[PDB]
């Protein structure tokens, strides 16, 4: 079928990077305390 | 005992959040920019950036 | 009990629902 | 050996600190 | 005048809060 | 130290699957970014 | 059905510039979420129905589980519809059958309105009836309400 | 709604103040 | 013994914990037999209750009440100055019904044995090798259903709240003007 | 450009692949429904209903 | 119209603003806030907790409250006119009819509040982002004073509206669901911490990036499109004293509107869990280590042990419906005290 | 333990120092206004 | 001659030193309370990771009953701790070099003072380094004192409290269950939650927090549209503009309806100013509260305040609540007692 | 665009959108069976709540 016109380009700035893999690794130390049991 | 010692902690305590209050704000009087920064000196625009 | 106790619930709320209703639509005119 | 997860995790954190601070996009100004 | 009606009003509620405070040592509640 | 085994692969995953994410998103972000600030 | 429903997603996917969600005054994007709605009514009504009449009550279906006050003789049972105020007994497995009868029947005519009926102009502007964004809250609504029901129960 | 409002906040507040000042004097 | 089984708060839903994974046969165990009802008495012959634990309760004394609710045994924590012990006391427990029926326990220890285990409700017994059971109990799939049902039903409330806004506010979700 | 969150976004006017997304859930929830009967046959025990 | 003049007369410019929302909202905030004022001044909680609760009994605003229904009412709504009361007001005071009142009221009263916040943003003309944010506390009221008791076995283990029965309220949830240890809870507390945070610093950094736009020491009375503070001087300072600043202050403002919204959507998760004593209780690994070896202690463990001592003594007096009988002997305790 | 105690002694005194005759060092004229 | 002496001392070694301590371009600013900051901050660091990680079990109440708060020794990050030193040092200074090895010197607890005593200074020294970098860049001088708040906690519970009781062991334990421990502690002899102080810290974060929401909502509420649509609104503003992003009056006149016209500020400076002074105050009277509790003045008693006529006590909350402070009391510590009256 | 044999049947179901219908339509007949399904919300709840006793609310 024909190009789509509802295609739209993805941005992650640095800060956004940053606080992603922060909240991750964070939220890890947490729930891990927990999965362990 | 606990009357005085609660007490005078409490008074060095705040004495002493007064003691910065006072002199940060004696240092800024001196210096001169107490009340703002100066909109047409100010001094971070006058600066290398960091990075 | 409890049912006429749930209508007449609904007779009272019915009442002091139109009370402010009706006190809204006087001010309106 | 939970202990190195553990401290796996905290030096994941730490490193990401670490590059957040001497690794981040500068300012500009306007 | 504006002032001294809220100086009498303040020591009003004042004095009403010191009564409440004297209720703590007296009467009921007052462990006694 | 008697602990659920099955933690070991939630943590990983957990942690490991948004990160790539992120790196994913970010990196081609970047290169947007580059082409769009090289052509101006 | 997992893997028909994924092949035609790839499907849809693919040919998504399909006349049919165009719209023949204007060539745009268009959905008749009223009417879109009364169908997709008419569709879980009909089913709601047929569910309670025959999977429910045995007339053709295997029935609900039953058991005894204390749980010791559970088994798949015939439920007859229970459609007295006791059929409105949380612990009346009557009820179940009843329920989806009289709703679906209820469902039914509804959407044979809204098959009819075009929506006021007055809620077409407040419920924003043009944006399918406020079909996504009205159902979230809804879901979330079921699933406070269902936690209770 | 200024008089309904205000009214129906001070009324029952002075009411209550009085009721619990009378309270302070009740003995055991 | 399914009747029996049902009285037992190990089958209690809210007895389980947020972390604790698991079918609830890793914490007690897979239930092998009924022991069937421990009566227990005193010396005097009056028939004693053991206080059953609440679903409040990780743990609880161990109480041993009569038919007016009075305290007449119990297990101390301190020893000294005590006055309800079973060693003091003098109870004993007889099972009626079930794998122990028709046995009788007039040894202190055996009776503070199935005292404590009393307090749980009825007595089953367990096979704990199977699954390596850790000895702590687990929730049902009505508790972990209501837990998950619950929480993504409030979560779903937001939801709402964020959709339905940015239906009503559409003109102006990319700011305002003058 | 899009935030990640409002990624999902782009399919808000096209029907079409609005329908397919719909379509790849449902076939990932029927999916999940098949799997988890699978597993949980697998680790039942059928020896006593008591 | 009829509905078009209700609607003008409605959203008329007034003193305080009313509203079709305000139709909801004043009733029944009006009728929370009086109940609460009227149970903690005159109500008794005898009959139910066997304790006085009331100005009227001698209590202080520190002891007075409007306590949770008897247990043996279960979650009955406890209507005036219901089978419980059956229509006697004092006897509906008596079981506890106040609390229920007060908690439905105060439910819609909320309800109305944030149709409010939507109603006059949507008026206005402005982003509905603070009826979100009141989402927060919404959520809060509804799994700790709904959610938690219906999970539980009645309305009386709800918390009681008053400070020390809050209070009370909290050691309970310490002591019998050890709800400082459950991870929801520890991200709600860095949502109010780090909410405060950031009131604070926010605050402070504003006041002392200011630019001077008078010659008064009072700078308040200098106060347009400008920027009242230097962005750029603060991010510097922040940058080199914390090594990371803002930059972007919809990012700022955005962002201390996130953390404290989520951490109370947070703990409520955790409340829900609770509700259904699903915990967050114990460490087993920590447990089985303990029971084996009788040399190795944790702050975990000794938290434990407070637990236990908790629920002994206050199950006593906290749970009268029970008839708990625990004698002093079997109350668990250390040497000497 | 000794050869420790003068270390951290050394430290401690030198800092001490720098921070102390650092700040005697005409600190009010290290401002922007100057 | 007036008051500040602006003058120079020409390119000297010491001169140039104070310069590079003092300087603006440094990517972090390293004033002399960073000369005093940055060592102390570093000694405490390393060895609170190391100690958290392996550190030995701990005499904490000089009982000869060691408690385990390192990873390697059982512990999660939960449960993990550097537990406070022994209860027969009580306030002694215990440096490495007064004990006779390493191992007595982590058996008695030694971490727990070398750390808590170098972090205290590290964060005075932070503070007066807030001070300093702000005097550096012309910039009013108060942010140190919001920050005093925090360090005015954080040496309430790690120094004050130690003082109070005359023991470390009774300093809050450098982890997340043993701050737990401390709190229940705490509240079972003094009573913390019927202490008005901490009342106005609840006041304090709670009012925070919402603030911090309230702020933030409105503000985000009432930004100006600089954006195109489903792109990020923060894309609207750029660094260093002068032009305000958001439309202060629209926010006014939003609050001003909400409750009603003079419960709104009009002042942003007023605004902030109160922004920053609610929780700053709130925490200082918390502290002050930790710290006069560290002196035994308790919370508000009122046990068995109500009395019928007969003369029988009529409990209130406040009395379960005491049973809860009991039941903490009776259970905490149960081998360190040996009398009847706990009075350290 | 894609014309399909399922879509030109289809087609007619999808046609009306805008459509409304003048001022408020039906609006007073919705509210009437908004206000009735109120009624019976809040009447199975007090049945299951027992605040309205019929019918025993046991495991029957
Ligand atoms: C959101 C945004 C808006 C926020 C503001 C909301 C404003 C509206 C307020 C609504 C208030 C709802 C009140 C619900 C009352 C209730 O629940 O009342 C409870 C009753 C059941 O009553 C209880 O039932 C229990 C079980 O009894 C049953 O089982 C017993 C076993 O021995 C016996 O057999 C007994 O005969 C039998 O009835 C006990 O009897 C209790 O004593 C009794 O109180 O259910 C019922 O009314 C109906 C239950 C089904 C629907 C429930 C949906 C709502 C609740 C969801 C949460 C459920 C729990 C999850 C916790 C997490
Ligand atoms: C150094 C100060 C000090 C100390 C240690 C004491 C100690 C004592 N006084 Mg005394 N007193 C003082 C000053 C002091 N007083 C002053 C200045 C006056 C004049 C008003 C009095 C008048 C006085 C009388 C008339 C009586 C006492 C009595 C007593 C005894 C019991 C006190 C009591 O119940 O306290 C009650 C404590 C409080 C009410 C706490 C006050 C709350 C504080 C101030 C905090 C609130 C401020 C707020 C937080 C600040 C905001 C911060 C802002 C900067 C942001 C005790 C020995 C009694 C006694 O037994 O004597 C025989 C008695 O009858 N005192
Ligand atoms: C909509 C609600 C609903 C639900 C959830 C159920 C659920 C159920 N019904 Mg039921 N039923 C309903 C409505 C419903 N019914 C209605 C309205 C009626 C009206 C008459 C009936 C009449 C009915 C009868 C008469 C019977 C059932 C049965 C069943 C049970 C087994 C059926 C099943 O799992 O299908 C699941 C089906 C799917 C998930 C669809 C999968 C589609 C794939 C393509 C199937 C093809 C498989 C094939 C081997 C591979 C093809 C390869 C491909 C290339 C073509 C199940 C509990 C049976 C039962 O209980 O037996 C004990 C039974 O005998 N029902
Ligand atoms: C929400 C619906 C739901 C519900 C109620 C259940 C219920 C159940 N499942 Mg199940 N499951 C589900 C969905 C669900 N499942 C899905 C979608 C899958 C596919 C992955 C599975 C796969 C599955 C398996 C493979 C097994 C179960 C099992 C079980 C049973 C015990 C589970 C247990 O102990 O919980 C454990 C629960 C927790 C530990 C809670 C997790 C902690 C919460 C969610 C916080 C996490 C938030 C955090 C931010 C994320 C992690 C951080 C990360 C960054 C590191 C129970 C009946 C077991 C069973 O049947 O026994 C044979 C079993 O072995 N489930
Ligand atoms: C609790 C707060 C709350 C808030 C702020 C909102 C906010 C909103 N909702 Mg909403 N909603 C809520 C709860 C809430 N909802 C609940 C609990 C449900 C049930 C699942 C719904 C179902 C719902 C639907 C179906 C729709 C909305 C819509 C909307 C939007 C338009 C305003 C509107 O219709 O309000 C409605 C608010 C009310 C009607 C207030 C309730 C007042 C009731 C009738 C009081 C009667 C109680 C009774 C007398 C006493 C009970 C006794 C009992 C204890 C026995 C707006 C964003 C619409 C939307 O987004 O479209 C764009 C929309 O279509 N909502
Ligand atoms: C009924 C289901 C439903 C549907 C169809 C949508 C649809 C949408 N939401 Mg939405 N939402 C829902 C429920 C739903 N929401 C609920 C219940 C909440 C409350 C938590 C929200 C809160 C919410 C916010 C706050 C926002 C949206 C946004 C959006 C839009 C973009 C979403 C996107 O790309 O995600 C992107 C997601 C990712 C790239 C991955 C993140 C995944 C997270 C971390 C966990 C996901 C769970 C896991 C993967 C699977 C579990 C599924 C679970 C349901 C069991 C889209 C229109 C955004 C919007 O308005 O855009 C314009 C937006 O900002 N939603
Ligand atoms: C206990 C803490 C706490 C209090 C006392 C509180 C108070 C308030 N917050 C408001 C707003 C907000 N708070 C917000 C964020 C937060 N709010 C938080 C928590 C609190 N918020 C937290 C932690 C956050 C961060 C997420 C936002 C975004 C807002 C607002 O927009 C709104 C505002 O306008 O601020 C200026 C006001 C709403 C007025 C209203 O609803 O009238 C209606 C009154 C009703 C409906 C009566 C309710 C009755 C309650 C539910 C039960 C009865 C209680 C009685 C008294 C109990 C006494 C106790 C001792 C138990 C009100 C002053
Ligand atoms: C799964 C993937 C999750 C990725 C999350 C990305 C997070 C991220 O990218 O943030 C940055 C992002 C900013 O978005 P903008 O509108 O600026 O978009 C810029 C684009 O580059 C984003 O793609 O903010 C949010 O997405 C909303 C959440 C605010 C951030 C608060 C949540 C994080 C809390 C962290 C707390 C940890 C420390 C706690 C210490 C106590
Ligand atoms: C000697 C000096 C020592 C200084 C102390 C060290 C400070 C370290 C600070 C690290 C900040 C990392 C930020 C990452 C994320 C990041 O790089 O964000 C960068 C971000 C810049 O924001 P912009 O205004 O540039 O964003 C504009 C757009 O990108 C928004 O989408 O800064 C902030 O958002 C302010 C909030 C930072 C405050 C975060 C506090 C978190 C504390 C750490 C919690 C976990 C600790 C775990 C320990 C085990
Ligand atoms: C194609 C095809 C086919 C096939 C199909 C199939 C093969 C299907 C499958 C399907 C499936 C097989 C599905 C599944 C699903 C699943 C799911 C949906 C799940 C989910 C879950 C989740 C999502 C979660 C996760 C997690 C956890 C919980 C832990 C860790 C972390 C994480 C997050 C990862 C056939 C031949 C038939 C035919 C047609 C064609
Ligand atoms: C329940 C109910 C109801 C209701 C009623 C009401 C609504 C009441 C109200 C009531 C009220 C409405 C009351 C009020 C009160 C008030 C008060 C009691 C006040 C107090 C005050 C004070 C105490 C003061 C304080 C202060 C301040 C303000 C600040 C400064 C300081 C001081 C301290 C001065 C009805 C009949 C409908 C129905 C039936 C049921
Ligand atoms: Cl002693
Ligand atoms: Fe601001």
């Amino acid at each position: 079928s024909g190009i789509n016109p509802n295609k739209q380009p993805v941005e992650l700035n640095r800060t956004s990077l940053f606080w992603g893999l922060l909240l991750i690794f964070v939220l890890a130390v947490l729930f891990s305390s927990y999965f362990f049991n | 005992r606990s009357w005085l010692t609660t007490s005078h902690f409490f008074l060095g305590f705040f004495i002493f959040i007064g003691h910065l209050w006072h002199a940060g704000r004696a240092r800024a009087a001196a210096a001169g920019f107490e009340k703002g920064i100066n909109r047409e000196n100010e001094p971070v625009l006058s600066m290398r950036p960091l990075d | 009990p409890s049912l006429a106790a749930f209508f007449w619930s609904l007779i009272w709320a019915a009442v002091l629902v139109i009370l402010p209703i009706t006190g809204a639509i006087i001010w309106v005119s | 050996m939970e202990a190195l997860v553990y401290v796996f995790l905290l030096i994941g954190t730490l490193v990401v600190i670490f590059f957040a601070i001497f690794f981040r996009d500068p300012p500009r100004i306007a | 005048p504006l002032w001294l009606v809220v100086t009498f009003g303040g020591i009003v509620v004042l004095t009403v809060l010191g009564i409440f405070i004297y209720g703590s040592y007296s009467g009921l509640g007052s462990s006694l | 130290m008697v602990v659920q085994e099955g933690g070991y692969l939630a943590v990983l995953l957990g942690v490991l699957f948004p990160v790539a994410f992120l790196i994913i998103l970010y990196i081609q972000s970047e290169a947007r970014n580059a082409g769009m600030r090289e052509a101006a | 059905l997992s893997g028909l429903l994924f092949l035609a997603s790839i499907w849809h996917w693919v040919y998504w510039d399909l006349d049919l969600f165009r719209d023949p005054r204007t060539l745009e994007p268009a959905l008749d979420l009223p009417k879109v709605f009364g169908i997709h009514l008419v569709l879980s009504s009909l089913l709601c129905f047929g569910f309670g009449a025959f999977h429910v009550t045995g007339l053709f279906g295997p029935g609900i589980w039953i058991s005894d006050a204390y749980g010791l003789t559970g088994r798949i049972q015939s439920v007859a519809p229970a459609w007295g105020p006791e059929g409105f007994n949380p612990f009346n497995p009557g009820g179940i059958a009843s329920h989806h009868i009289a709703a679906g029947t209820v469902g039914i005519l509804a959407g044979v309105f809204h098959l009819n009926v075009r929506p006021p102009q007055r809620l077409y502007r407040a419920l924003r009836m043009g944006n399918i964004e406020t079909v996504l809250s009205s159902s979230i609504a809804a879901v979330f309400f079921a699933s406070f029901v269902v936690s209770g129960t | 709604f200024r008089w309904l409002a205000i009214h129906g906040l001070a009324i029952p507040t002075v009411f209550f103040f009085g009721a619990i000042t009378a309270m302070q004097f009740i003995q055991r | 013994d399914k009747l029996a089984f049902y009285d037992y708060i190990g089958n209690n839903p809210a007895k389980g914990g947020l972390f604790r994974a698991g079918p609830m046969n890793k914490g007690d165990g897979i239930a092998e037999a009924w022991l069937g009802h421990p009566v227990f008495q005193d010396k005097e012959g009056h028939e004693l209750i053991v206080r059953r634990m609440p679903a409040f309760f990780e743990n609880f004394p161990i109480i041993l009440v009569d038919k007016d609710g009075i305290i007449r045994a119990d297990i101390p924590f301190r020893r000294a100055e005590s006055k309800y012990s079973i060693e003091q006391v003098g109870v004993t427990c007889s099972f009626y019904g079930g794998k122990l029926n028709n046995q009788s326990f007039k040894d202190a220890s055996t009776v503070k044995k199935y005292a404590r285990k009393a307090q749980f409700g009825e007595v089953f017994e367990f096979d704990r090798t199977i699954l390596d059971s850790d000895g702590v109990f687990r929730s049902s799939p009505r508790g972990w259903f209501t837990f998950g049902h619950a929480n993504f039903a409030l979560l779903f409330f937001f939801g709402h709240l964020w959709h339905g806004s940015r239906t009503l506010f559409r003109d102006v979700f990319a700011g305002i003007g003058a | 450009a899009l935030p990640w969150y409002r990624v999902h976004t782009v399919v808000l006017n096209d029907p079409g692949r609005l329908i397919s997304v719909h379509l790849m859930h449902t076939a990932l929830v029927s999916g999940w429904a098949g799997s988890m009967a699978l597993y949980e046959l697998a680790v039942f025990d059928p020896s006593d209903p008591v | 119209g009829w509905f078009d003049l209700l609607d003008d007369w409605l959203k008329r410019d007034r003193f305080v603003f009313i509203g079709w929302s305000g139709i909801l909202l004043f009733p029944c905030a009006y009728l929370a806030l009086g109940a609460w004022f009227t149970g903690t001044t005159f109500v008794s909680s005898w009959y139910t907790h066997g304790l006085a609760s009331s100005y009227l009994e001698g209590c202080n605003f520190l002891t007075a409250a409007v306590s949770s229904p008897a247990n043996s009412m279960g979650h009955s709504l406890l209507f005036l006119w219901g089978p419980e009361a059956q229509g006697d007001f004092t006897r509906w005071c008596q079981i506890g009819g106040l609390w229920t009142f007060t908690a439905l009221h105060g439910s819609f009263g909320l309800i109305g509040f944030c149709l409010r916040q939507f109603e006059i943003a949507r008026l206005v003309g402005l982003r509905p982002y603070n009826a979100i944010a009141f989402s927060g506390p919404i959520a809060v009221f509804v799994s700790v004073f709904l959610l938690y008791p219906l999970g539980q076995a009645s309305w009386f283990f709800a918390p009681s509206f008053g400070v020390a029965a809050i209070f009370r309220f909290l050691l309970f949830l310490q002591g019998f669901h050890n709800w400082t240890l459950n991870p929801f809870h520890m991200m709600g507390v860095a949502g109010i911490l780090g909410g405060a945070l950031l009131c604070a610093i926010h605050g402070a950094t504003v006041e002392n990036t200011l630019f001077e736009d008078g010659e008064a020491s009072d700078t308040f009375r200098a106060f347009q499109s400008e920027e009242t503070y230097s962005m750029v001087t603060a991010n510097r300072f922040w940058s080199q004293i914390f090594g990371v600043a803002f930059a972007n202050k919809r990012w700022l403002h955005f962002f201390l509107l996130f953390v404290p919204v989520t951490g109370l959507w947070v703990s409520s998760i955790g409340i829900v869990g609770l509700a259904l004593n699903l915990r967050a209780y114990d460490f087993v690994s920590q447990e089985i280590r303990a029971a084996e070896d009788p040399e190795f202690e944790t702050f975990y463990t000794k938290n434990i042990l407070l637990n236990e001592g908790i629920r002994a003594w206050m199950a006593a007096q906290d749970q009268p419906h029970e008839n708990f009988v625990f004698p002093e002997e079997v109350l668990p305790r250390g040497n000497a005290l | 333990m000794f050869t420790l105690k003068i270390f951290v002694y050394s430290c401690v005194a030198f800092f001490c120092s720098l921070f102390i005759f650092g700040f005697l060092s005409n600190d009010p004229s290290r401002n922007p206004n100057r | 001659m007036t008051v500040t002496l602006e003058r120079r001392e020409s390119t000297s070694l010491w001169e140039r030193f104070c310069s590079w301590i003092t300087s603006t371009e440094n990517r972090l600013y390293i004033g002399w309370f960073g000369v005093l900051m940055i060592p102390c901050l570093l000694t405490a660091t390393t060895v609170f990771i190391i100690a958290f990680i392996a550190a030995p079990p701990v005499d904490i109440d000089g009982i000869r009953e060691p408690v385990s708060g390192s990873l390697l020794y059982g512990n999660n990050i939960i449960t993990g701790a550097v537990v406070p030193t022994s209860n027969a040092i009580g306030l002694h200074l215990y440096p490495i070099w007064e004990a006779a090895s390493l191992d007595e010197w982590l058996y008695n607890g030694g971490p727990y003072q070398l750390v808590v005593l170098h972090f205290l200074l590290g964060v005075a020294a932070y503070m007066g380094r807030e001070w300093e970098l702000s005097y550096r860049l012309g910039m009013r001088p108060w942010i140190c004192v919001a920050f005093s708040a925090p360090v005015a906690a954080a040496t309430a519970v790690f120094l004050i409290y130690p003082i109070g009781q005359g023991s470390f062991s009774d300093g809050m334990p450098l982890g997340i269950s043993g701050t737990f421990n401390f709190m229940l502690v705490f509240q079972a002899e003094h009573n913390i939650l019927m202490h008005p102080f901490h009342m106005a810290g609840v006041a304090g974060v709670f009012g925070g927090a919402l603030f911090s929401a309230m702020h933030g909502s409105l503000v985000t509420s009432s930004l100006i549209r600089e954006t195109t649509e489903n792109e990020s609104p923060n894309y609207g503003y750029k660094l260093g503009q002068e032009e305000e992003t958001y439309n202060i009056v629209a926010a006014h006149g939003y609050f001003g309806r909400l409750i009603f016209q003079y419960a709104s500020f009009n002042n942003s400076r007023a605004l902030h100013f109160f922004l920053g002074l609610w929780p700053v105050v709130g925490i200082w009277l918390t502290s002050i509260g930790i710290s006069t509790m560290a002196f035994n003045l308790n919370g508000l008693n009122f046990n068995q305040s109500i009395v019928d006529s007969q003369g029988r006590v009529i409990n209130t909350w406040a009395d379960i609540i005491n049973r809860a402070n009991l039941g903490i009391e009776v259970m905490h510590e149960r081998n360190a007692h040996n009398f009847p009256l706990d009075l350290a | 665009a894609l014309k399909t044999r399922l879509g030109e049947l289809l087609r007619p179901l999808n046609s009306q959108y805008g459509k409304v219908a003048p001022g408020w339509g039906t609006t007073p007949i919705m509210g009437i069976f908004m206000a009735l399904f109120l009624l019976f919300l809040i009447i199975i709840l007090q049945i299951y709540n027992s605040s309205l006793i019929l019918l025993d609310i046991s495991w029957t």
